[PDB]
């Protein structure tokens, strides 16, 4: 007669997320070049995490 | 002398022509941009801000 | 850029969180870019510090600057009659404790003779180990620097002493042997209550005054959450 066994193995998974918010003021004033370099400010601190 | 001369006249043009170049813009700016981080997230809370 | 500032991070304004009008002008170079704490006077106006009803909320005055780092006085929201939001509930993050003037701590290691001050680099002549308070103060407004009796505050009835200054430009400082002098700084700690004072201050310490406004958390947030005062 024979024995036999295994096992298995598994992978953690996490959430994260960040903010952005503006008053009425600073949409009425601002460049659209500042509201796309602090988008892309988050697209680095993405890349950073992950 | 002109041939003890163009010894040094070439010695000169030789580090001119490497150590220089001609300013076409007589004034250049230089910027420091700031940073963010994601955050960890939660079923009911909310991150901060950027 | 060198800097963050405070800025709320949180702020509903349908909750207990309001509009008002300011009863007197802030002043950019002292309260601008900072944590105030606020009251209302005798009219329906927001004052810093405590008005007729006491500290009843946490202003932030968000003011531009320009590259060299000064303030426009050209603003909406920060003469008397301005408009103002006020919070009691929210977050502020960025956070760091409001200190007004300078403070200075003097202890002297001498049991003799006399000890040497500085302020601003000239010094004080002489004080003798062993002073009361208003010999202390008058030897630092002694100096021909046109700093007056009126530019400080002196207490302390032991070897220890602390300088308290209304300005900003006046730095105290030890400059013989026998005494020392040490800048009583302030930072933002984590896991720690905060209170408004009368003065408009917001500070870790709780006196014989001091409503508590919030708690932080990590060390660059504020948990916004004002226990109004009450007669």
């Amino acid at each position: 007669g024979l024995p036999i066994e295994v096992f298995q193995m598994g992978y953690d998974l996490r959430h994260y997320d960040k903010r952005n918010a503006y008053s009425w003021m600073f949409l009425a004033d601002a460049d659209g070049r500042q509201v796309e370099a602090i988008h892309d400010a988050v697209l680095w601190a993405d890349k950073r995490l992950v | 002398f002109a041939e003890s001369i163009a010894i040094y006249n070439e010695a000169m043009d030789n580090l001119i022509q490497l150590l220089t170049y001609p300013v076409t813009v007589p004034v250049e700016p230089v910027v420091q941009i700031g940073e963010t981080t994601f955050e960890e997230a939660t079923e009911l809370g909310v991150p901060r801000g950027a | 850029a060198l800097k963050t500032k405070p800025r709320w991070d949180k702020y509903d304004g349908y909750v207990g969180n309001y509009r008002g009008v300011l009863g007197e002008d802030i002043d950019l170079d002292t309260e601008a870019n900072r944590v105030l704490a606020v009251g209302t006077n005798s009219n329906g106006a927001i004052v810093v510090g405590a008005g007729q009803t006491g500290i009843k909320g946490l202003m932030i005055v968000a003011v531009g600057a320009d590259i060299h780092g000064a303030m426009l006085d050209g603003g909406i929201n920060n003469h008397a009659g301005d408009p103002q939001d006020v919070g009691k509930h929210g977050e502020i993050t960025n956070f760091q404790p409001t200190v007004f003037g300078r403070t200075f701590g003097v202890a002297i290691s001498a049991t003799e003779g006399n000890v040497k001050l500085a302020v601003n680099g000239v010094d004080t002549g002489n004080i003798a180990y062993d002073t009361s308070a208003a010999n202390l103060k008058s030897g630092i407004v002694a100096v021909d620097d046109g700093f007056t009796a009126d530019d400080f505050t002196v207490t302390g009835t032991a070897p220890n002493f602390t300088i308290v200054t209304t300005r900003t430009d006046v730095t105290i400082t030890a400059s013989g042997e026998g005494v020392t002098v040490t800048e009583a700084t302030s930072v933002a700690a984590a896991g720690t209550n905060y209170y408004g004072h009368a003065d408009g201050t917001v500070n870790a310490v709780k006196g014989s005054d001091g409503v508590y406004v919030g708690h932080t958390q990590e060390a660059d947030r504020l948990i916004v959450n004002v226990k109004d005062e009450e007669d």
